[PDB]
């Protein structure tokens, strides 16, 4: 109508995406459709939210909501174009990436987190396919549906987000509330996938199968490490794993300066985990690193 | 600290500040939002009722903002706290996604999806703002307690 669509991106269950070109300034941008009469109802609540937090998250690694549309029982987010998600980019370079990438990529992705903390907003669905790279070397985290504004008292945010692979274990056990620390696990999670074949560091079956993996690695919390896990809703025994299981076969790309960053993003008990704004001034972004 | 309490509150202020309306009881608001609420949870697309202090709170903020003193019936009313509503639902609900049936008052579901876009470009910054800033929430749970 205004746009030009030229080739389908993907076909999400709360949206069908173009690539586009503006008829009048002729650039080519992103098109995100949503239909506004479901009988099977509720998808464009979670445009409407993205719309909300997006008009008040500007910067340069967070995909930026140009305009949006309504027009003909149907309405259109206009998002910048990205070349591709993160995703696509393992598969398109056999999973393995120059340890200078990895570097440049986690680095933007914590700028683009610790706005969006800063800004009182918990991203709450990290994962490679939210993770749009450019050909320039450009990372943008974006699909801000199941985002959330914090800072109001409530009695609990919930338990059903993030993507199994990527859920933090105090979210796993069925923690009520979380606070900034819910996103800076996930971005723990993607570290590993970047710093190694790009495939996911704990792909459990179910909760349980979840919960297993991540102590297994890790090690199970002791009740020094995590005093507050045993009262958690959802808390059951798991076994006592050593913490002594070695990172170096799991993150082979990481020398002792990347594993370190890696642990502080991988604390279980939230309230250990380092924060975006910590982790940019770790050492493995200092201009001092081998 | 009463949700009936700021539930009356805001309808008082809305019947203050809707001036060209004759007919309009405090208890009409009331009646809407429980109704959707109530709705919502009898046909499962929630596990708890969303209307909570906080939530009332946070829908006055869009209200006082939106509400027009010109509103020029009842039913453009309702059509209004409604689509102020819908959004306090996308903003603050716990489930993801809701549907709209139940918060559709006007025949015509264009003019409502274009209050939609409207209320947010209005109120975008201050839906955030009184997340972020803790001393405006504080700031407009007061007002709304001022206003019986
Ligand atoms: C799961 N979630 C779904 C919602 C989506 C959305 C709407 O929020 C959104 C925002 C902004 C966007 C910017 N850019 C893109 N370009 C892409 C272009 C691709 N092309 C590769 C070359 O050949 C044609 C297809 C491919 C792939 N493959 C992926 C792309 F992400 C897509 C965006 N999507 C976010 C993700
Ligand atoms: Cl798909
Ligand atoms: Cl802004
Ligand atoms: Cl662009
Ligand atoms: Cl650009
Ligand atoms: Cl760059
Ligand atoms: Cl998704
Ligand atoms: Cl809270
Ligand atoms: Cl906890
Ligand atoms: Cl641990
Ligand atoms: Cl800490
Ligand atoms: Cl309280
Ligand atoms: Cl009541
Ligand atoms: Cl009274
Ligand atoms: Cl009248
Ligand atoms: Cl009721
Ligand atoms: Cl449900
Ligand atoms: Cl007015
Ligand atoms: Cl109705
Ligand atoms: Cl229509």
């Amino acid at each position: 109508q205004k746009y030009e669509k030229l080739e389908k991106i993907g076909e999400g269950t709360y949206g069908t995406v173009f690539k586009a070109k503006n008829r009048e300034t002729h650039e080519i941008v992103a098109l995100k459709r949503v239909r506004l009469d479901d009988d099977d109802e509720g998808v464009p609540s979670s445009a409407l939210r993205e719309i909300c937090l997006l008009k008040e998250l500007k910067h340069k690694n967070i995909v930026r909501l140009h305009d949006v549309l309504h027009s003909d029982k149907k309405l259109t987010l206009v998002f910048e174009f990205c070349d591709q998600d993160l995703k696509k980019y393992f598969d398109s370079c056999n999973g393995d990436l120059d340890p200078e990438i990895v570097k440049s990529f986690l680095f933007q992705l914590l700028k683009g987190l610790g706005f969006c903390h800063s800004r009182n907003v918990l991203h709450r669905d990290l994962k490679p396919q939210n993770l749009l790279i450019n050909r320039n070397g450009e990372l943008k985290l974006a699909d801000f549906g199941l985002a959330r504004a914090f800072g109001i008292p409530v009695r609990c945010y919930s338990a059903e987000v993030v993507t199994l692979w990527y859920r933090p274990p105090d979210v796993l056990f069925g923690a009520k509330l979380y606070s900034t620390s819910i996103d800076m696990w996930s971005a723990g999670c993607i570290f590993a996938e970047l710093a190694n074949a790009g495939r996911p560091l704990f792909p459990g079956n179910d909760v349980d199968d979840q919960l297993k993996r991540i102590f297994r690695l890790l090690g199970t919390p002791t009740e020094e490490q995590w005093p507050s896990m045993t009262k958690l809703p959802d808390y059951k025994p798991y076994p006592m794993y050593p913490a002594t299981t070695s990172l170096v076969n799991v993150v082979p790309k990481l020398n002792a300066t990347g594993r370190d960053l890696l642990q502080n993003l991988l604390k279980c008990n939230p309230v250990q985990r380092i924060s975006a704004e910590e982790a940019l001034q770790h050492p493995y972004f200092s201009d001092f690193c081998p | 600290a009463s949700t009936s309490e700021l539930l009356r509150c805001l309808g008082e202020f809305l019947c203050r500040r809707c001036y060209r309306l004759k007919h309009l009881s405090p208890t009409d608001p009331v009646l809407w939002l429980r109704s959707v609420d109530r709705s919502l949870l009898l046909q499962g697309w929630q596990d708890q009722g969303f209307i909570t202090p906080a939530n009332v709170v946070f829908l006055y903020m869009l209200c006082r903002d939106v509400i027009s003193s010109e509103v020029g019936s009842d039913h453009e009313l309702q059509a209004v706290l409604l689509t102020c509503l819908y959004l306090s639902y996308s903003y603050m609900g716990n489930e993801i996604s809701y549907p709209l049936k139940p918060f559709l008052v006007e025949s015509c579901k264009e003019a409502f999806w274009d209050r939609c876009l409207s209320v947010i470009n209005l109120m975008s910054s201050k839906m955030l703002q009184i997340n972020a800033d803790p001393h405006y929430f504080t700031q407009v749970f007061s007002d709304l307690k001022n206003e019986s």
